[PDB]
């Protein structure tokens, strides 16, 4: 009968929107951790890339000041919530690679399981309807 | 309210159409009525029409000249000593409340046919 | 009828990249205000991807002048694209609506 | 919250169980509250008609709240005698000898037909004559 | 006619809603510029102190940074006067004119 | 009358949405206080810790960064319970004033 | 260029992708124009641009 | 009359919010133009040589030394390098501030036009 | 109730997700490739060639400037071959799920 088919159409469509709220937050994490690795792994340090280089600093989004670089060998990374610690290259490298590998797999392993959690919600609401 | 029989005709032209409230005074024996179709639009610049007050920077400079146009008009009106001024054309919110500071309760939101009757209530010419 | 939305989506997709050009169109006029003040006071480079390549001021004036011209070339085709897709679909709104009725 | 407010009001108005206290609620009341209010010396009538809500305020008294805060007998009205009468599938509580006997209720019986409607406007025109 | 003078004071109401929200920002910017001045007046250990507007943070001694941060709360202190005088002025403009509108339409 | 009851329940529901924006706004920050205090204790703290937020770096040590981390996490979980109780008490207050007015 | 929806078939949201492909459109029309004058031409008959897809000015 | 106006007042509500969101976007664009001038005010005044922590990338800061405060990059055009001095850079920022204000100024009575027309439909349904 | 059409619904959706991943990696491939050719054509090694790594810069030869982009094109293209090796594997089950509706 098409009447049983029509009730499962609407219950499948409404549960798609609850999945997209969770995937986009998983989506928003990925490019931010992606920028951390590729910029570090190409420059690798003032130390590791063989002294004084060039720079045009980021003062703002459109205002870059050209200067000569030479700093001392540290990187003060930003953790968040009133926290800055000074770091080095070896501490900053292996941490973000782990956050790089998971953020893909956080997007990949959930997006299948969200597709079946939708299928749990559409299947549950129709069997109670046909009985009582 | 009231009843027909203990009423009588009164002089001038009596108004019931918009003014139903004591916005003029409570009572007046001597002071005159003022009908204003004259230009009461204030000066934004020195004698110029710039933008109006929407900024703090526009607040400090312009407002000194906003009341300055009004107080010149108010000094012209106090020459005949009113206590009531009604204003119809060119009426501003600041203009009718510096008159509150000039001890004259000021009136707007009246249709033109009222103020033809009010001009015939006193037999005077509405100043331009 | 899918033919109603299809001509609209092909029109609206072209408009979105066209509205991208107009902010670029204004800023192409902004840089020509700034290149006119330079005569050797400050040289210019070119920001192209991960490489920042040296330019000259006459090289800069032709560069933003070309990109000003490529925007105007894509403006005029959309005016053809606007009137064609709105007139073809208007003919379709009468005929394809009668297909679903009978 | 609304169960505990009934207890403070009974001691505020009456002070004892010898003097009664009647709650006419326009809505239904919890039966576990109707058990606990019955022991305190309170009868609590429920699902009252909205037409009765104004007329009881006129003759007897009693104003509407959404709380049961501590109120004096000046804020409430009075009735001299309350009796729960039963005829039919519903109980019909009689409330007579008001704070002010200003409205007199004409209670007709009938088979709940248009005959009950026919005796309704007949006594209505009986009163208007 | 009388329809036009209705819409003028209604358009004046939304200008007050713009005037009401500007004072909430400028009160916050004064106290927050005061709050950051307290945390740098808290420490006595280090004269090292970084200031910036973007994501740049220049190395300067803290004492010159205090007096600049004394000026940061002060300009935000200066603006809450001129806005609240303005916000009251736009409030007095619409509300006193609103007394003219309803009582003479209902008349 | 039954209109003062059914409309007053609509008034309490709109304050549940007025309750909704403020408590969850703080609630997103305490999980950020969760992830920060754990990474600091695992990493080396002998070198000096700073506090970097948008627009200011004050040169600090680990002993001054650490207590405010545990402080600002505990202040949030108190207010999100506090903002719940106040707005739900407000829904109880407007209902009884509507019943005492139009009677 | 060929045309299905757009005369300049880009999905354009970027300045580099509109620069790299459209300078190359200038490239081949540089070489065809030079072949006209070298063979000797002074008056040229051009039909409508609706009789074609586009004519590059 | 009334069923047409109930459909009409709901359409203008989106048209206010679609324009007002575009106002909210362009304020962010002029926000960094105010922000870039105020970074530049500290630059000429302090000196060359002072240490800065700039973003190497997102949430990662690299130290460095400051030199040549009187020559800055301005990012205009379609994303093009324009080297200017710091003095002409302040003029072009405030020019872009008034420009983004001008972009919102053409929307602003039309933003109020969609609001006042919707209120008039609320009055015409009421009248 | 059929579990083979449960496999058939999963199979066609896996066809769709693979082809979209190929298209976005092809456009990134040409983007880096055409970024190589434009910067070589203008101004080779005269005094120095600055190259962007974030906001700091390195000055070296013109061909090494391509070389960082050349490596990412090599990594991206090997994925495209491996993506199409999964596009081929999702087609063999599609020919076999038709018989399994009749078998079980």
């Amino acid at each position: 009968v098409l009447k049983k088919l029509d009730e499962q159409y609407q219950k499948y469509k409404f549960m798609e929107l609850n999945l997209a709220q969770k995937k986009r937050r998983l989506k928003g994490q990925i490019p931010e951790i992606k920028q951390t690795l590729e910029i570090l792994k190409y420059m690798q340090k003032k130390k590791e890339s063989t002294n004084s280089m060039e720079t045009r600093f980021l003062l703002a989004d459109n205002l870059y000041c050209k200067a000569s670089v030479p700093p001392t060998d540290k990187m003060c990374l930003w953790l968040g919530a009133n926290v800055m610690l000074e770091y080095d290259i070896d501490e900053a490298q292996a941490l973000l690679e782990k956050n790089l590998s998971t953020a893909t797999k956080n997007l990949d392993s959930l997006e299948e399981d969200l597709d079946f959690l939708r299928d749990q919600f559409t299947t549950t609401e129709v069997n109670m309807a046909r009985v009582y | 309210g009231g009843i027909i029989e203990d009423s009588c005709v009164l002089r001038g032209v009596m108004i019931n159409k918009d003014v139903t409230h004591p916005r003029m005074r409570r009572y007046i024996k001597n002071p005159r009525i003022v009908l204003l179709d004259s230009s009461l639009e204030y000066k934004k610049g020195e004698s110029q029409t710039d933008i109006e007050i929407t900024r703090e920077e526009d607040f400090t400079r312009i407002l000194q000249m906003e009341e300055e146009y009004i107080q010149q008009l108010c000094e012209d009106i106090i020459q005949l000593k009113p206590d009531v001024v009604i204003t119809e054309k060119g009426i501003s919110d600041l203009a009718q409340h510096y008159l509150m500071r000039a001890n004259i309760t000021a009136i707007r939101r009246v249709r033109k046919t009222d103020n033809n009757r009010i001009a015939r209530a006193c037999g005077a010419r509405i100043v331009s | 009828v899918e033919k109603y939305q299809q001509l609209q989506k092909d029109l609206s997709k072209s408009m979105s990249g066209r509205q991208k050009l107009e902010a670029q169109l204004t800023e192409n006029n902004i840089v020509k205000e700034e290149l006119a003040l330079l005569d050797g006071s400050n040289v210019v480079f070119k920001l192209l991807g991960p490489v920042l390549v040296k330019q000259e001021l006459g090289e800069a004036r032709a560069t933003v002048g070309k990109r000003l011209d490529y925007i105007t070339a894509e403006i005029k085709r959309y005016e053809s694209q606007l009137r064609d897709l709105e007139r073809q679909s208007e003919q379709q709104r009468e005929t394809l609506a009668q297909l679903q009725q009978e | 919250d609304r169960v505990k407010k009934i207890i403070e009001l009974k001691r505020k108005v009456c002070g004892d169980s010898d003097k009664g206290f009647v709650v006419i609620n326009q809505k239904g009341i919890d039966p576990f509250s109707l058990d606990a209010l019955s022991k305190e010396g309170i009868v609590a009538l429920r699902r009252a008609k909205r037409r009765n809500m104004e007329r009881l305020t006129l003759a007897c008294g009693g104003v509407a709240l959404n709380s049961f805060d501590d109120l004096s007998p000046d804020c409430l009205g009075h009735a001299g005698l309350v009796y729960e009468y039963t005829l039919g599938e519903e109980k019909f509580t009689f409330i007579e000898k008001c704070n002010n006997p200003r409205s007199v209720t004409l209670l007709i019986k009938g088979p709940n037909k248009h005959t009950l409607t026919q005796i309704k406007d007949a006594v209505r025109d009986g009163l208007r004559a | 006619a009388f329809t036009e003078l209705q819409a003028k004071v209604i358009d004046t109401q939304q200008k007050v809603k713009l005037a009401d929200i500007q004072i909430e920002q400028l009160n916050r910017t004064k106290k927050h510029a005061h709050l950051t001045d307290t945390e740098i007046m808290t420490l006595v250990d280090e004269t090292n102190m970084y200031e910036g507007v973007g994501r740049m943070f220049i190395l300067q001694s803290k004492e010159a940074i205090h007096s600049q941060l004394l000026e940061k709360q002060k300009i935000a202190e200066e603006k809450i006067k001129e806005l609240e005088q303005k916000k009251s002025y736009l409030e007095r403009s619409v509300k006193e004119a609103e007394d003219n509108i309803r009582e003479m339409l209902m008349a | 009358s039954a209109e003062q009851v059914i409309a007053g329940f609509n008034r309490l529901r709109q304050e549940q949405r007025g309750l909704a924006s403020k408590a969850a706004e703080l609630e997103m920050e305490l999980n950020e206080h969760s992830l920060v205090i754990d990474t600091l204790k695992e990493v080396d703290e002998t070198r000096k810790c700073y506090r970097m937020v948008g627009g200011v770096l004050v040169e600090r040590t680990v002993k001054e960064v650490l207590p405010a981390l545990e402080n600002n996490k505990e202040q949030i979980q108190k207010i999100i319970e506090t903002l719940t109780q106040q707005l739900q008490a407000k829904g109880k207050e407007l209902n009884e004033f509507r019943e005492k007015h139009n009677i | 260029a060929p045309k299905t929806d757009m005369d300049n078939q880009i999905v354009v949201s970027d300045y580099a992708q509109m620069d790299r492909v459209l300078r190359e459109e200038r490239a081949y029309i540089l070489n065809l124009v030079k072949q006209i004058k070298k063979t000797g031409c002074n008056v040229l008959l051009i039909q409508k641009s609706i009789l074609r897809d586009a004519l590059s000015d | 009359n009334l069923p047409q106006l109930e459909m009409l007042k709901n359409q203008l509500d989106q048209e206010v919010e679609f324009l007002s969101t575009s106002i909210a976007q362009l304020k962010v664009v002029q926000t960094k133009y105010v922000e870039a001038k105020d970074c530049l005010n500290v630059l000429n005044k302090s000196n060359e040589g002072k240490e800065l922590l700039v973003p190497l990338t997102s949430s990662m800061y690299v130290p460095g030394k400051l030199h040549d405060v009187e020559h800055v990059l301005i990012d205009v055009g379609t994303g093009y390098y324009v080297e200017k001095t710091a003095e002409d850079a302040k003029d072009f920022f405030k020019r872009k501030i008034d420009f983004l204000t001008k972009q919102m100024e053409k929307i602003q009575p039309a933003l109020q036009e969609k609001h006042a027309m919707k209120q008039a439909v609320m009055e015409m349904m009421s009248q | 109730d059929q579990q083979k059409i449960n496999k058939f619904a999963r199979n066609t959706s896996r066809i769709t997700e693979l082809k979209e991943e190929i298209e976005v990696k092809k456009k990134q491939l040409q983007n880096l490739e055409d970024a190589c050719d434009d910067i070589m054509l203008a101004d080779d090694d005269c005094l120095m060639i600055p190259y962007q790594i974030g906001d700091v810069f390195i000055s070296h030869s013109q061909e090494e400037t391509q070389e960082m982009l050349e490596e990412a094109k090599k990594n991206l293209q090997e994925e495209i071959d491996a993506l199409e090796s999964r596009v081929e594997s999702i087609q063999r089950v599609l020919a076999d799920l038709k018989v399994q509706l009749y078998a079980k």
